[PDB]
RNA sequence: CCAACUUCUUAGAGGGACAAGUGGCGUUCAGCCACCCGAGAUUGAGCAAUAACAGGUCUGUGAUGCCCUUAGAUGUCCGGGGCUGCACGCGCGCUACACUGACUGGCUCAGCGUGUGCCUACCCUACGCCGGCAGGCGCGGGUAACCCGUUGAACCCCAUUCGUGAUGGGGAUCGGGGAUUGCAAUUAUUCCCCAUGAACGAGGAAUUCCCAGUAAGUGCGGGUCAUAAGCUUGCGUUGAUUAAG
């Protein structure tokens, strides 16, 4: 009805974990037209929940520094990601995502200050909003230290990242490394 | 040729961080234009539909009676597409509560509330000030002990 | 601080002077008992030429 | 970070012990009444101290307060 | 416009001393000339009326001359007086730029030559030390032991 | 001659108030001085001292 | 893991023409590794095949060119 | 052996834990009876009343 | 003395020739707005000036 | 129908205005054009070799917009940011005899007159023909 | 009067928000947590006690005790030199290590502020004409909401070129030249041009500042100032990830 970046609506787009469904924000309540914002989500907290997550997702990439305030340059990395997706696959992007956040949001980490066994110890649960924030931490990450050194553009390596995390193959970062948290988690069970 | 309808229009401003645009709008059919310029001619463009956002959720030929011209001052080039796309909302907004019912105006208000209600009221956040012990406001130089 | 030693404090005075300003079209004698009405030592007042 | 300091309280407990007959629990009355009933010497603490009458309005109105 | 390749295609060239690589264009190309700067090479070719878009091995000998006889004695193409290195020589008064191991020759003349007469510049050359007035307090310690 | 901004104007006459309070300080200290006020007109300006024993002056 | 080369081979340029209008994402970032071209060629080459009619083009943004293949059906 | 990794709604949150104020202790309700109910501890914010699932449900809680 | 160079040097442009009117000093001395006091010297009288703080 | 500049797409407005003044060689331009390197903040030579007709166009086309510019203006809009090697980059001005070989160019070419005060303005002739080239290039977005 | 008016701009006065309203908690005490209305439901800084420090400053002061020295003077002036000297160690900080980039060309946006002086010379600069660049002249204006200036600031934005290579990243080092300030530029004042093209591939132990227009990016103006900012103190611009423990 909206057509996030001019096309592709948000109306076919599921969230299947019931565990998510407060958290992500796809719905026509909070669905815009393009990804910018005033934000005003660091004032009162659990509001950052109900900020899209396709804003959450293009403000969580302008990170080191040199391109840290630069908004209308990651605006269209992911206008052209969505794009570069569609391509390989043929589906409504939004979807793609929202199977990348289920995929590569952890279950289990772990934290003590005390003996270190090998990291931190008693292995804790995580709550339903670390596990979407650890999602797009994971992705946008991923996405970047693997074009660093690369003729690939981080418009196409993030693409090619999250569609090989949302069919899950621990081929992209985001899926390759949480596993190392919840088996060191597993480790310390 | 001043001889039907004298004068009836608003002039109404909106704000963004160090930035003003008051939209000038008339009776007439269909025409917007900032600093002369069209809306779909704007400079960013990777913002486009952000500045004509008001255009779609309202609807082109309900709501083209309307001659709305724009004049921006200060600011930098998001805060001025957050300005005028503030004014000319709530210059439209605030002319149905002129010149026709407000039982229109709350029929278009209830459109821009339920979206993002920064379409007619201001964001009072501005530029907090630096301190004489660091390089920004809040943050600090390095402190050295050794 | 009179010297370099201390933790970098800063103070900072500043000066706001304001000024207003207001014609007349007046016959140019009357001004002179319009400045005599009063010293009041706060204000610095002056009259333009009054060859326009 | 709301709780009124010992000078509003005291000097609201001596409106509603004196001029109990003129008040009532609306603020913005109160707040007309106490600008020209005290002498209160800024803006803040007229409708910092109008605002504890009112909240003894309700309270005054149930049983014995120290009233 | 090149959609396979010509017939010839040099690996490297060979150019004054020195064999630039021939993958590059150029513009870049005969940057690799110690006296053939980033900013100088351009200003050859534009007088060389090439195209500046060719790559370096696919140009034919008599490019590969006109551009060397053009940046030998450029003062004579209309390339201004203050564009060239040895404006003003201390030793013979003309204006020319140079380029090869005769850019080293000139560039090493004035070092033994203030060694000679015993200026303080060519002292600090005849040492390890800093010529243009920095500070070596603090700076400047990975060429000493 | 030329008349210089109102900014240096207004730290002018602060400069001839800050001297003239160094000066009258130094003088009728043993005269119980207690400050100075100062008026300026286009005419005579006209400068009252605060003394306390305004016979020793 | 080091040095491609420019100005293409016969055996670069059939196998260009053959197999690259045919799959679904195709950019200059792509060619250039998955050929044994650097670029700058990638983005020669493919401009010119959307001169012949053998692409689509999408973006066209300085950052980023988009093409994919054309209407099979 | 092998667990149905199970989903479980969250009860009154028992305030922070964890020496550094990192871990909440939620006590879930496991979505088919809210008869069975076990105190677990997350980390990260919380809301109550949502649903966080479990990788594997019953192991322990803080108590000394 | 013999005056053709006792005082020879160009106190001119330059730190050797700007002074505090008030204190006499050469170091750190404040020549905005024709001020020319010593900053250890703006201090004492910038109640006396006109100068208030924020408060 | 009436189309003048302003509801144009100006950056290849531009474009249309250089590939005027190209093929119209009325245009006096200077025998060190080729040796320029466009006012020192940049450390290059102007990539394409005919800059000097959308400089041409681009200063005509602000000084459509803004009366009384002169030389020292002109520098001012064509300045950038000039990265000083090891210290910190800051702005810097414009070229002074470019972009007064510039507007004397266009002075030759009839679309630019001095004025009362000082700077330059654009005359009736002047504007009559960027328009006309502006209509084709609105069309030509079509076309 | 060959028009009116104050929305935008600059102020001045008064207004406005009090945890007031409404649920929940709480001894139904203080108050807390939620919301509605609202521009705003914690804006930011100043001042800031008692008692102290053998804290710093006698090189800031015609604030000052005592001592020392007082003409072959520790006074003062003048010429040169030093405070910048480097086998090394440390602390603030700038630029970077690139393709989320660098170029090249288009394109459009700021705010805080400062400007010709008693001594004391010298200010901010429009415009024109020379110069390929710094700059050089002629001619104006401004003692300033009167002029520079509608301060066309940078990043960002759009098209171009470059292709994972210590490469067009990076710009240290170093040679030759051109100009400006000055009594004087050498131990390079600064600036400009060509050329030269060093480490540097995200940095071990350790450690710093910060939680909303915040961090950070990005430029701009004061101070110093004849010449001058990699420093400081202010400004706007772009603008967050995390957190309410
Ligand atoms: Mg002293
Ligand atoms: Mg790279």
């Amino acid at each position: 009805d909206i057509k996030l970046f001019g096309k592709w609506s948000t109306d076919d787009v599921q969230i299947n974990d019931i565990s998510l469904q407060d958290y992500i924000a796809v719905k026509e309540k909070y669905a815009k037209y393009l990804p910018h914002s005033a934000g005003r989500y660091a004032a009162k907290r659990f509001r950052k929940a109900q900020c899209p997550i396709v804003e959450r997702l293009t403000n969580s990439m302008m990170m080191h520094g040199r391109n840290n305030g630069k908004k209308l340059m990651t605006v269209r990395i992911v206008k052209h990601a969505f794009e570069i997706i569609h391509l390989l696959t043929g589906e409504n992007p939004l979807q793609v995502l929202v199977n990348a956040i289920i995929n590569s949001g952890p279950r289990e980490d772990s934290t003590r200050i005390g003996r270190a066994g090998t990291v931190r110890r008693q292995a804790v649960d995580v709550s339903p909003l670390r596990r979407v924030n650890q999602a797009i931490w994971l992705l946008c990450t991923g996405a970047r230290e693997a074009a660093f050194r690369n003729i690939k553009t981080i418009a196409e390596c993030l693409a090619d990242e999250l569609i090989n995390a949302a069919k899950g193959s621990s081929n992209s970062y985001a899926i390759k490394k949480k596993d190392e948290l919840e088996r060191v988690a597993k480790s310390n069970r | 040729m001043p001889s039907k309808g004298p004068l009836q229009s608003v002039q109404v401003f909106g704000r963004k961080k160090t930035a003003t645009a008051v939209a000038h709008c008339k009776r007439g059919n269909g025409l917007i234009k900032v600093n002369g310029r069209p809306l779909e001619m704007i400079e960013p463009r990777t913002l486009q539909y952000k500045l004509l956002e008001p255009v779609l959720l309202l609807g082109k030929e309900r709501f083209a009676g309307v001659d709305i011209r724009v004049r921006v001052k200060g600011g930098g080039h998001v805060a001025q597409i957050y300005a005028i796309r503030q004014s000319i909302s709530k210059a439209l907004v605030a002319y149905y509560q002129k010149y026709v019912d407000e039982a229109s105006k709350k029929e278009i208000k209830d459109i821009l509330i339920q979206y993002d209600r920064t379409l007619l009221v201001a964001d009072p956040r501005r530029c907090e000030s630096k301190k004489f012990g660091g390089p920004g406001a809040r943050a600090r130089y390095q402190k050295s002990y050794r | 601080t009179p010297c370099g030693e201390g933790s970098k404090t800063w103070d900072r005075f500043q000066m706001r002077i304001h000024k207003r300003l207001i014609d007349l079209h007046s016959p140019s004698e009357i001004v002179k008992q319009i400045t005599s009405i009063s010293i009041e030592p706060g204000v610095e007042v002056e009259v333009t030429i009054a060859d326009a | 970070g709301r709780v009124r300091t010992k000078t509003v309280k005291k000097a609201a407990r001596v409106i509603i012990e004196k001029y109990y007959t003129r008040l009532g629990n609306d603020f913005h009355t109160n707040k007309r009444v106490c600008e020209e009933i005290a002498i209160i010497p800024s803006k803040k603490l007229r409708n910092k101290i109008a605002g504890y009458v009112t909240h003894l309005m309700k309270r005054i109105q149930r049983g014995p307060v120290r009233g | 416009m090149s959609l396979v390749i010509p017939e010839k295609f040099q690996h490297i060239l060979r150019v004054l001393n020195t064999n630039i690589d021939g993958r590059r264009k150029i513009a870049f190309a005969i940057t690799a000339i110690k006296g053939v700067g980033r900013r100088y090479a351009h200003v050859v070719l534009r007088k060389a009326d090439i195209d500046l878009t060719k790559r370096a091995g696919e140009l034919t000998e008599d490019e590969v001359e006109r551009v060397i006889t053009i940046m030998q004695n450029p003062r004579q193409y209309k390339i201004p007086d203050w564009f060239l290195n040895r404006q003003k020589d201390v030793k013979d008064g003309k204006y020319s730029q140079v380029l090869a191991n005769g850019l080293d020759n000139k560039l090493r003349e004035d070092l033994e030559r203030l060694k000679k007469i015993r200026a303080h510049r060519g002292l600090r050359h005849f040492w390890g030390l800093r010529v243009r007035g920095q500070h070596t307090k603090t700076t400047g310690r990975r060429g000493r032991t | 001659a030329v008349q210089i901004s109102k900014k240096r104007k207004f730290v002018a006459d602060g400069i001839f108030k800050a001297e003239l309070n160094e000066f009258l300080t130094r003088e009728l200290a043993e005269d119980g001085y207690s400050g100075v006020e100062v008026r300026v007109t286009p005419t005579r300006t006209e400068i009252i001292i605060l003394a306390t024993r305004t016979q020793n002056v | 893991k080091l040095n491609n080369l420019v100005l293409f081979d016969k055996a670069t340029y059939d196998k260009l023409c053959k197999e690259v209008p045919n799959y679904k994402l195709i950019t200059p970032a792509v060619v250039s590794e998955r050929l044994k071209i650097r670029g700058s060629l990638a983005r020669a080459a493919l401009q010119e095949l959307l001169s012949k009619g053998l692409i689509k083009l999408v973006s066209k943004h300085r950052a980023q060119v988009i093409y994919t293949r054309n209407t099979k059906g | 052996r092998v667990q149905p990794i199970k989903l479980a709604r969250v009860t009154k949150v028992l305030g922070r834990t964890g020496s550094q104020g990192q871990c909440t202790q939620v006590r879930v309700e496991f979505m088919d009876d809210t008869s069975r109910s076990i105190i677990r501890n997350v980390k990260g914010p919380v809301r109550e009343g949502d649903v966080l699932t479990l990788l594997e449900s019953e192991r322990e809680a803080r108590r000394l | 003395g013999h005056q053709q160079l006792y005082w020879s040097h160009p106190r001119k442009f330059g730190q050797g020739s700007r002074s505090c009117r008030v204190c006499s000093n050469r170091h750190g001395l404040i020549r905005k707005y024709g001020l020319n006091m010593c900053r250890q010297c703006f201090r004492q009288y910038a109640k006396d000036i006109g100068f208030i703080k924020l408060d | 129908p009436g189309v003048t500049v302003k509801d144009v797409n100006q950056q290849e407005f531009v474009r249309a205005l250089a590939a005027f003044l190209k093929k119209s060689g009325k245009l006096k331009v200077p025998e060190w054009v080729d040796t320029v390197k466009l006012a020192k903040h940049k450390e290059l030579a102007p990539y394409d070799e005919n800059w000097f007709y959308t400089r041409a166009a681009s200063t005509a086309r602000h000084l459509y917009l803004r009366g009384g510019a002169g030389v020292g203006s002109m520098t001012k809009i064509y300045g950038g940011r000039q990265r000083n090697g090891v210290m910190p980059s800051h702005f810097s001005r414009g070229s002074k005899s470019v972009a007064r070989r510039v507007l004397q160019a266009l002075e030759g070419l009839k679309m630019v007159e001095k004025d009362q005060d000082g700077g330059r303005k654009l005359t009736p002739q002047g504007q009559r023909d960027l328009d006309r080239i502006a209509g084709q290039v609105a069309a030509a977005n079509k076309k």
